[PDB]
Order: C-alpha cells, then sequence, then structure tokens
C-alpha cells in the first residue's frame, strides 16, 4: 500500500540520480577488451593438439 | 495513494529520455569492420556417463580440471575430467535438486531445490569420508540458484521473490535482497566479487550491492521468463537469456541495451549462457537439444554443438578458457573443446 | 601405461560406478505418485488412510509406493512441474461437499484443466478421488445443485450424483486417445483406497511394459 | 543304396517356390537390419532377442543359394565334401534357433503381461546379452551333430546331397523334430493363452493397443503351427509307415517322401513372415 | 578422533606361525586401503604387504612371498596379517599404515603405534648416505636423496614420499608428490629438486623435530625406502 508505494517512489529516485557514459565509449572499451586478449583463448583459435589436456 | 500513478511514470519517462538521450549509436556500427570469426568446429572429446536422471546443474572448479553434478536420483558426483573418474559420489537427502555449486578453494560443495533448503558439505574430513557440514533454512520458496563468495559466504537466490546473502557458521541470513515481483531463477557474481545481478521471471534482471545490500540499477527489455544469466569477463557487462529466444547482453555504465542475439529459426527457450576467457564467443543452450555459439560483437551464429539427445540444462567454460562442458536432461555429460 | 596410484584411482571409481547401479537398480523398482489438490479437500484424510516437499511412504502387497504433496509451494506452478515428468501416477483429490461454498468446485474444475492438459503430462494417467460421500449427500437433498451449475436439469438425489459430476470432469480431458482416468468414490472409513490404487498403478505398469516390449 | 527320390517333379516345382522365398525373406529380414542397425541405437531386452532372431533369419537367407540350383541341377551337384556338409549345418543352426527364439519372444510377452511385477521383466542388456549367448550355445550344440561325419550324407550314388535320406537311423537330428516341435508349441500355446485370458479378464480390450496386441499375440502362434505342423506331421507319417511293413520296401515310401520335399518347402514362408509377423507391432509408418 | 592400534606379538620358536591383528576406530575403514610396514631393531624401514579397497588387489613383498597373507575385515573394522613358516630373520617391529588414492589425496597419512616381535635364535634403489648431520637450533638444515631411476612420470606427477620418526615414536609423514606438504605439518619444511636427484629442506630449526628421515618411492609397487638419515645434537 503506502509503504510498497514509497519504497517504490524512493528505489527510482535513488536509480534516476546515476552517472552513466556514453554508448559509443562503452562498446569502444568492450571492443578493446575483448581484442586484447584474443590470444588467450584457446576456445576461439584451435590449440595444437601438443598442448591440448583433452586430447583423444 | 495516486502518487504511485503519476510519480511513477514521470520518474520511468526520465529514465526513458536519458537513456534514449545517451543512445548515440549502436555497438554493431562499431564493430560493423571487425574480422569475423568464422565457422568453428568443436568435437566430442570425452563423455562421462554414470547419472540416471536428466542433469539439472554443474559448476567447474577452480582448476579446470574437476567439477560437480547434480540429478533427479539424488546424487552429487565429483568427475575428474581429464580421465573420467569419479573423485566422489554423494547421496542426498532429497532428491528434488536443482542446482549445484563449487567452493573456489575446492574445500565445499553445495546443492538445493525444491526443499527450499540449501546444504553445505565438506570434502576434506580425517574420516575420509565426505559428511554434510551445514543446513541452511529460512526461504519460503524453491531455491533456484547457489554462488559461493569465498569459503566463509554464499548468495543463494530462490522463488520466493528474494535473494539473500548466508554466512555458513551462524547460519543466519546476514543480507537480504528484496524488489523483485517474481521468481528469481539464476545470478551471477562479478570477477571481484562485490557486486551481482539475479535474473527473474519477471522480465527483468537487477545490480545488487552486496557490501550495503540495496538495488543499484534495473534492465528491461525482455518479454518472458529469464532462467540464466552470465557476467562478461571484464565485469562491466551480462547476458541473459530468456524463454522468448533470445539472448541480449546489457552494459552497467551505459544501463541501455547493446546488442540481441535472435534467429528466426529459433522458437525455443534459453536454458544456460556462458561466455568465453576473452569474451568474443558466447555459448548458450536451447531447448531443441543444440548448443548454439553467437559472435558477441556481430550476433552472427559461427557454430552448433549439436549431439544432445534431450534439453540442454546446464553450461560451463573453464577457467582457463580450454574446454566447454554441458548437461542434457539424457543423464550425460559431454566436454567440448 | 598407468602408475600405481592412477590404478588404484580407476579401482576407487568402478567401486562408485558399481555403487550406483546398484543404488539406481534399488531405486528403479517403486511406484511413484504425485498428489494434487485444491487444498482442504480431504488430503489429509486420503494420506491417514495409508516447508517443501512432504514425502510419504508406505507398502501394499509387497509394493514400495512413494506420494509427493506440493502443497508447501505457493510459486509459479510452470517453473518446477516438469521435475516430475516421470510420475506413474497422478493422484487428485476434490471434496464433493464444496459444491456451494466460496465456487470452490469451479476452481477445483480450472485446476484439474490445467493439470490434465500440461504438454509434460501427455501420458501419465490420473486417478480422481471425490471425498466426503455422507456430507455432500446431507447437503444435496436439502440445498439444490442449481446453485452452482446453472445448465444442471435432473433430480435432487444422490443417484443424480456420480452424473454431470464425474462425466462432466472426465469431459476436461480432451486427449482421451493415450491417457485414461479412473474415478472412485471415497469417505472417511472406507478402507478400499489402497486396492483401487494398486489396480490403476498396476493397469499403468502392464501398458508401460508394453509399449517399451514395442508391442 | 537307399532307395531314390524318383519323382523328377520337385526339381521342376520347387525352383520358383524357394526362388520368391529368397526375395521376400532377403527384402524383409534387411529392411529389418537396416532399421536395427543405426535408426534407433536404444536397445532392450525384446529388442536384443528380435536382433538375434533377425540374425538367424539372415543365415538361412544367405545359405538358400545352393538347395535353389542344386536341386535344379536334377538331384545332382557340384563339389563333393565340404560345401554340402557345411550348407546342410548351417542351416539345422537356423531352424533350432529360431524354434527357440520365438518361443524365449512369447515367454518374455508373458511375462511382462501376466506378471507384471516380477524382476524378470527389468533386467541389465548384459544379462540380456548372456542368456543370448547361451541360447545360441545351446542350438549349436544341438545342431553340431554333423560336424564331420561324411560317409553317410555325401555317399555317391553319382547325386546325393541330403541328410534325411528316408532310410532307419534314428539318433539325434531324427529325434529333434519330434520334440523340438511341442515343446516350443505348447510353450507359445499356453503363453498366448494366458496372455489373452488375463488381459481380458482385467478389462482392457476396448484399447485399441491392447486389441492390436491381442490379435498379433495369436497371429504368432497361428504363423508357428502353420508352418512347422506339416513337416512333423509328414514325419510321424513316414515313422509309422515305416513300422507297419518293411523298412528297406519303398513301394509305399515315395508319396510320403515328395511330401516331406514341399513339407519342408514351407520352412521359410516364416523365414520370410519374420519380417512381417513381428517388426510390424509399431512401425514408424 | 583417528587411531589405530595392533597387537599380537611376543616370542615364536623358528619354523612356527603367529597370527597379527590391527585394530582401527575412528574413521571410514571401508574406504581406505591398508599396508603393513616393519622395521628391523637398527636398520631402518621396509614395505611388507599391501590390500586395496574391497580386498580386489593384493601385493606382497618379493622376501615374504608365499610364506605371509594378508586380509581384511571391513565389518568389524579389523586388518589380519596371517604369516606362517616364520624365519630368524623376521623379528622385527611392525606398522599399520593406511592409504587412500584418488586425485589430490594423501596416501601413507595415518601410521599405527607399532608391535615388537621376537625371534629366538626392478627394486629400485635410493642413496641416502650422509647419516648424522648435528645442528644447533635456529640455523638450516638440508636433505638429499636420490634414485637409481627417474620419479617422473609422464602424467607429470613426481611419486616421491617423506617421512620423519622420532625417537620413540611412530613415523610420521611430512610430503607428499615431493612438494605437497601433509596437514597438520608447520610451513618450515620444503621439498623440491629434479627427477632423480630429490631434496628437503627445513629454514628454522628447533627442538621436537629430531630424528630420523626416509624417502619412498610409489611407481612400481616393490616399494622402497632409504637408509635413513638422522639429525643429532
Ligand atoms: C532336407 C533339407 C535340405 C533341403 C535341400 C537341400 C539340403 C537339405 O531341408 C531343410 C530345411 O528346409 O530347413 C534342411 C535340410 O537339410
Amino acid at each position: 500500500s503506502i509503504a510498497q508505494a514509497r519504497k517504490l517512489v524512493e528505489q527510482l529516485k535513488m536509480e534516476a540520480n546515476i552517472d552513466r557514459i556514453k554508448v559509443s565509449k562503452a562498446a569502444a572499451d568492450l571492443m578493446a577488451y575483448c581484442e586484447a586478449h584474443a590470444k588467450e583463448d584457446p576456445l576461439l583459435t584451435p590449440v595444437p593438439a601438443s598442448e591440448n589436456p583433452f586430447r583423444e | 495513494l495516486d502518487q504511485l500513478r503519476q510519480e511513477a511514470e514521470q520518474l520511468k519517462n526520465q529514465i526513458r529520455d536519458a537513456r534514449k538521450a545517451c543512445a548515440d549509436a549502436t555497438l554493431s556500427q562499431i564493430t560493423n569492420n571487425i574480422d569475423p570469426v568464422g565457422r568453428i568446429q568443436m568435437r566430442t572429446r570425452r563423455t562421462l556417463r554414470g547419472h540416471l536422471a536428466k542433469i539439472y546443474a554443474m559448476h567447474w572448479g577452480t582448476d579446470s580440471r574437476l567439477l560437480v553434478s547434480a540429478s533427479q536420483d539424488g546424487k552429487l558426483i565429483i568427475w575428474d575430467s581429464y580421465t573420467t573418474n569419479k573423485v566422489h559420489a554423494i547421496p542426498l537427502r532429497s532428491s528434488w535438486v536443482m542446482t549445484c555449486a563449487y567452493a573456489p578453494s575446492g574445500n565445499y560443495v553445495a546443492c538445493g531445490g525444491l526443499d527450499n533448503i540449501c546444504s553445505i558439505y565438506n570434502l576434506k574430513t580425517r574420516e575420509g569420508n565426505v559428511r554434510v557440514s551445514r543446513e541452511l533454512a529460512g526461504h519460503t520458496g524453491y531455491l533456484s540458484c547457489c554462488r559461493f563468495l569465498d569459503d566463509n559466504q554464499i548468495v543463494t537466490s530462490s522463488g520466493d521473490t528474494t535473494c539473500a546473502l548466508w554466512d555458513i557458521e551462524t547460519g543466519q541470513q546476514t543480507t537480504t535482497f528484496t524488489g523483485h515481483t517474481g521468481d528469481v531463477m539464476s545470478l551471477s557474481l562479478a570477477p571481484d566479487t562485490r557486486l551481482f545481478v539475479s535474473g527473474a521471471c519477471d522480465a527483468s534482471a537487477k545490480l545488487w550491492d552486496v557490501r550495503e545490500g540495496m538495488c543499484r540499477q534495473t534492465f528491461t527489455g525482455h518479454e518472458s521468463d529469464i532462467n540464466a544469466i552470465c557476467f562478461f569477463p571484464n565485469g562491466n557487462a551480462f547476458a541473459t537469456g530468456s524463454d522468448d529466444a533470445t539472448c541480449r547482453l546489457f552494459d552497467l555504465r551505459a544501463d541501455q541495451e547493446l546488442m540481441t542475439y535472435s534467429h528466426d529459426n529459433i522458437i525455443c527457450g534459453i536454458t544456460s549462457v556462458s561466455f568465453s576467457k576473452s569474451g568474443r564467443l558466447l555459448l548458450a543452450g536451447y531447448d531443441d537439444f543444440n548448443c548454439n555459439v553467437w559472435d558477441a560483437l556481430k550476433a552472427d551464429r559461427a557454430g552448433v554443438l549439436a549431439g544432445h539427445d534431450n534439453r540442454v540444462s546446464c553450461l560451463g567454460v573453464t577457467d582457463d578458457g580450454m574446454a566447454v562442458a554441458t548437461g542434457s536432461w539424457d543423464s550425460f555429460l559431454k566436454i567440448w573443446n | 601405461t598407468l602408475s600405481a596410484e592412477d590404478k588404484a584411482a580407476v579401482e576407487r571409481s568402478k567401486m562408485i560406478d558399481r555403487n550406483l547401479r546398484e543404488d539406481g537398480e534399488k531405486a528403479a523398482r517403486e511406484v511413484k505418485l504425485l498428489l494434487l489438490g485444491a487444498g482442504e479437500s480431504g488430503k489429509s484424510t486420503i494420506v491417514k488412510q495409508m516447508t517443501g516437499i512432504v514425502e510419504t511412504h508406505f507398502t501394499f502387497k509387497d509394493l514400495h509406493f512413494k506420494m509427493f504433496d506440493v502443497g508447501a509451494q505457493r510459486s509459479e506452478r510452470k517453473k518446477w512441474i516438469h521435475c516430475f515428468e516421470g510420475v506413474t501416477a497422478i493422484i487428485f483429490c476434490v471434496a464433493l461437499s464444496d459444491y456451494d461454498l466460496v465456487n470452490r468446485m469451479h476452481e477445483s474444475m480450472k485446476l484439474f484443466d490445467s493439470i490434465c492438459n500440461n504438454k509434460w503430462f501427455t501420458d501419465t494417467s490420473i486417478i480422481l478421488f471425490l471425498n466426503k460421500k455422507d456430507l455432500f449427500e446431507e447437503k444435496i437433498k436439502k440445498s439444490p445443485l442449481t446453485i452452482c451449475y446453472p445448465e444442471y436439469a435432473g433430480s435432487n438425489t444422490y443417484e443424480e450424483a456420480a452424473a454431470y459430476i464425474q462425466c462432466q470432469f472426465e469431459d476436461l480431458n480432451k486427449r482421451k486417445d493415450t491417457k485414461e482416468i479412473y474415478t472412485h468414490f471415497t469417505c472417511s472409513t472406507d478402507t478400499k483406497n489402497v486396492q483401487f490404487v494398486f489396480d490403476a498403478v498396476t493397469d499403468v505398469i502392464i501398458k508401460n511394459n508394453l509399449k517399451d516390449c514395442g508391442l | 543304396n537307399c532307395c531314390v527320390f524318383r519323382d523328377d517333379f520337385i526339381a521342376k516345382v520347387l525352383p520358383p517356390v524357394l526362388g520368391l522365398e529368397f526375395i521376400f525373406g532377403l527384402l524383409g529380414n534387411g529392411l529389418a537390419l537396416w532399421i536395427f542397425c543405426f535408426h534407433l541405437k536404444s536397445w532392450k531386452s525384446s529388442r536384443i532377442f528380435l536382433f538375434n532372431l533377425a540374425v538367424a533369419d539372415f543365415l538361412l537367407i544367405i545359405c538358400l543359394p545352393f538347395v535353389m540350383d542344386y536341386y535344379v541341377r536334377r538331384s545332382d551337384w557340384k563339389f563333393g565334401d565340404i560345401p554340402c556338409r557345411l550348407v546342410l549345418f548351417m542351416f539345422a543352426m537356423n531352424r533350432q534357433g529360431s524354434i527357440i527364439f520365438l518361443t524365449v519372444v512369447a515367454v518374455d510377452r508373458y511375462f511382462r503381461v501376466v506378471h507384471p511385477h516380477h524382476a524378470l521383466n527389468k533386467i541389465s542388456n548384459w544379462t540380456a546379452a548372456i542368456i543370448s549367448c547361451l541360447l545360441w550355445g545351446i542350438t549349436v550344440g544341438l545342431t553340431v551333430h554333423l560336424l564331420k561325419k561324411k560317409l553317410l550324407i555325401q555317399n555317391g550314388t553319382a547325386n546325393v546331397c541330403i541328410s534325411f535320406s528316408i532310410c532307419h537311423t534314428f539318433r539325434w537330428h531324427e529325434a529333434m523334430f519330434l520334440l523340438e516341435f511341442f515343446l516350443p508349441l505348447g510353450i507359445i500355446l499356453f503363453c498366448s493363452a494366458r496372455i489373452i485370458w488375463s488381459l481380458r479378464q482385467r478389462q482392457m480390450d476396448r484399447h485399441a493397443k491392447i486389441k492390436r496386441a491381442i490379435t498379433f499375440i495369436m497371429v504368432v502362434a497361428i504363423v508357428f503351427v502353420i508352418c512347422f505342423l506339416p513337416s512333423v506331421v509328414v514325419r510321424i507319417h513316414i515313422f509309422w509307415l515305416l513300422h507297419t511293413s518293411g523298412t528297406q520296401n519303398c513301394e509305399v515310401y515315395r508319396s510320403v517322401d515328395l511330401a516331406f520335399f514341399i513339407t519342408l518347402s514351407f520352412t521359410y514362408m516364416n523365414s520370410m513372415l519374420d519380417p512381417v509377423v513381428y517388426y510390424f507391432s509399431s512401425p514408424s509408418f | 578422533d583417528v587411531q589405530l592400534v595392533e597387537s599380537g606379538g611376543g616370542l615364536v620358536q623358528p619354523g612356527g606361525s603367529r597370527k597379527l591383528s590391527c585394530s582401527a576406530s575412528g574413521f571410514a575403514f571401508s574406504s581406505f586401503g591398508m599396508h603393513w610396514v616393519r622395521q628391523a631393531p637398527e636398520k631402518g624401514l621396509e614395505w611388507v604387504a599391501y590390500i586395496s579397497s574391497g580386498s580386489g588387489t593384493i601385493y606382497y613383498a618379493d622376501t615374504v612371498k608365499g610364506r605371509f597373507t594378508i586380509s581384511r575385515d571391513d565389518p568389524k573394522n579389523t586388518l589380519f596379517l596371517q604369516m606362517t613358516s616364520l624365519r630368524s630373520e623376521d623379528t622385527a617391529m611392525y606398522y599399520c599404515v593406511r592409504s587412500i588414492y584418488y586425485y589430490g589425496s594423501s596416501p601413507f597419512d595415518f601410521w599405527g603405534q607399532g608391535t615388537t616381535l621376537t625371534v629366538s635364535s626392478s627394486d629400485i634403489v635410493m642413496t641416502q648416505a650422509t647419516s648424522s648431520v648435528p645442528v644447533t637450533p635456529g640455523e638450516s638444515v638440508s636433505i638429499s636423496c636420490r634414485s637409481s631411476k627417474s620419479l617422473l612420470h609422464s602424467n607429470g606427477n613426481t611419486y616421491l614420499y617423506w617421512f620423519l620418526q622420532r625417537p620413540g615414536q611412530s613415523p610420521q609423514l611430512l610430503i607428499y608428490r615431493m612438494s605437497n606438504l601433509a596437514s597438520g605439518v608447520p610451513d618450515r619444511f620444503s621439498g623440491s629438486g629434479s627427477g632423480t636427484a630429490f631434496t628437503l629442506t627445513i629454514s628454522r630449526l628447533e627442538a621436537e623435530d629430531v630424528g630420523v628421515y626416509y624417502c619412498m618411492q610409489h611407481l612400481e609397487y616393490p616399494l622402497t625406502f632409504g637408509a635413513g638419515t638422522k639429525l643429532e645434537l
């Protein structure tokens, strides 16, 4: 009732007072991180069978 | 009072306007010139046998060699993925288990389900056997997920629209999270083990704060129940998989939606979502017995992990990113590579 | 080409496999029944005849039954109903004395419609229990039945019951080609419900065996 | 010098008979093998028994070329020792291999229906394989009676490649037919009667699947009787006429002989009916 | 707590027979493999026999093969070693050692109390040449053990163990698989090295740890102990 509405409006007010970065910048660092660790992904680039623990 | 009819609406309008203003372009436009990953081939390297009922959950150890699985037959097996051996076999008190977890230190495992009780087992005992160490109670609904923060704390999500943080020794609920208006089905922990997100049947996800215990942000956009969630390795994004045959990737800082992964030929829901070590591959488990991998930056199906005879209910990727293990309702675990 | 420790680990794994196989063989010989109802519909009477999930164990004619009660779950029913996809039968309990109270008959009918037409319970047979015979008779011989079903057109007697009630309940099952529905009246003192449950279980097991054989 | 088969009819009447037999049995059992090989991969005890029966059918259907041409060449043939000695043996193993498996299948169905709670209804695939191997061993043991005894089955009248040479020689191969057609029969008849009686008493016949099972179980017995009766009838008939008169006479052992030839012709309506009497229960079409 | 107690010693005439029993209480006896280790008066340790879990695998030392028999009694938690045709060279104190094998386990964890026996009237070889090292407390000491054949298996494990026996006490496990530290052992000890050459290091030396140190292999089931080095002063 009254308590539920008060809690909801307080939560919405708290959520609305946050700082958000631009979407393009978030995409930029997401792509940068995804590209930086490209070589440490055996799943992406198949690993040579010499060092494949699950050979089978 | 009538205030819920106007202040709530105007605050929602302000949130929508802020999100729209903060949106300039899409992720696809940025990653339009990125070289495609290409076709990906995976083969069934191993196959673990011994379960006699549908498998509902699994978890990889921190050494990327040991894993634990749960099934309806009331058994909790700990496998050795390198040699397909059975290190342990714990008999459960109640066979209605729908979740499991592995401690980061490798000392404890956890399980829960329709009994509304989360049980914690001890693996390093002087008596040589595995015995239950603590039984946590206090939830009023079926427990769907549980993740270990450390050897001393654990977070759980149940069907009573609440999430709680426990203290293992005392057994009391240190903090309780409220705000969802539907069953909470899954949760994931941030790499720094300070924040976590939960996916509920309310067709929405929230970002909590373990320290003080209040909701920080709310993400909407889906159209049905959410059955899985997973954090991006960076820790500033997460992916959700709902029942309307759609996987989506949100970003915490932008507080918006980045991409949706849908295909016209897919009509079944997603039961599990996981990422790769570098975050370039997104793996999802569907109800059509398959398991598609998606280019996380281009939304292009790069491969199919076919070879299961029933619904895929769990999915996991090792810490070193060397293997993928899937479990289905036909009581078979397969470690792809 | 293995070492001593590897061979010992393999032996331990084989012993674990043997124990798992024995436990599965022992568990596969039991009969699982799922109990449903509309609440305070006589489930207590049924369970006395012989937080979360409540399990009951009873034996009849050297057969081990397991009975699951899901009355303790207020959450959504479509998120965990698929767990009981392998139950051999479903026991449904309805109180015949709730026909003129607050309407509950319609709620029971809606629940029966939802349960009987689920995509998971496409094969599993359902056993229907109707309770409170004496009190229901005492009520109908005074209060008319037209209040709860306006479309009813018949005399006011017990013989009219078991008609327009059990037939209409069986009419909700628009999948008559695959699964059968058994109805059986019961009351506080009958001492024969276990026999009916055993007969239904034997019929279901015979059908399952014939299906498995391919015949 | 045991009296010869002076008919000159079988070699021109039986050819097309043993002939289509080829086509029907081969196509049916080949389709059965194709379905069983890489289309189900989910086997059970009854599936194992049916597969064993199909293999026993295959062996005869591939050993049929010889008899077809042999008599087609007017009771004359070709190479002497090894081929006929093997061809004759490969068979009894097929015949005595189906007679056992039909009874096994009938007993299995009886146990599934009449006693639905008996533990025998749920056995491991390993146990089924063990029993199947044991039964295969048993039938091989019974049929091994002719292993390398060549002087009689092969003896040169310039053309004989037969074994049941109407004569008086009592051992096993002979005794086999008398009992190996009643022990089986009695068991199948008893099982079929009990299945029908029980499945009808418990008020289940109105179900379509139950009705289909009721027809099929009786069809199995009917086919078994129709196929395997005439050979045994001719055998008891020739024994009767053997005991009434002289052993070496054969002035009355001719019509009964030609009968044996055509009567044996019947073994395969079953060999080729196997594909239709079984595996037709729940086809995916 | 966990403890193993055994008895059955005494004086036996040559050529006779005697039956030994090990009483185990405080742990899951059915899930543990049981060894049998002897010790001559002043001639170190020596492996004798072994029985696996479920009695599905039994090995014997070549010296006592045929004469000795080892059996276990799971329901009543008792380990039996029946021996016949005893000879004068068998006079030694015997021990009762448990061991459980799985990925990451710690074999040879707990050692029995020990019973004495008296009598009236391949085969990897290690060298522990150094015998006496008198060092004052507070310093650091090193121990060396060398194997004839390399102890590094294909899978990467190095099956070498270290044992310590304080005076008038049962031997205690220190290091397993050449690098791991046994539970309940202070972090002062540290074992390292390579194949065919191993060493143990003590950082800071104090009192209750003076005794005899032994090294052992676990590659092929004939087990061999070292000669034994001891610390004086
Ligand atoms: C007499 C026999 C035959 C017929 C032609 C050539 C050889 C043998 O007919 C049977 C049979 O029908 O199964 C097996 C035989 O030994």
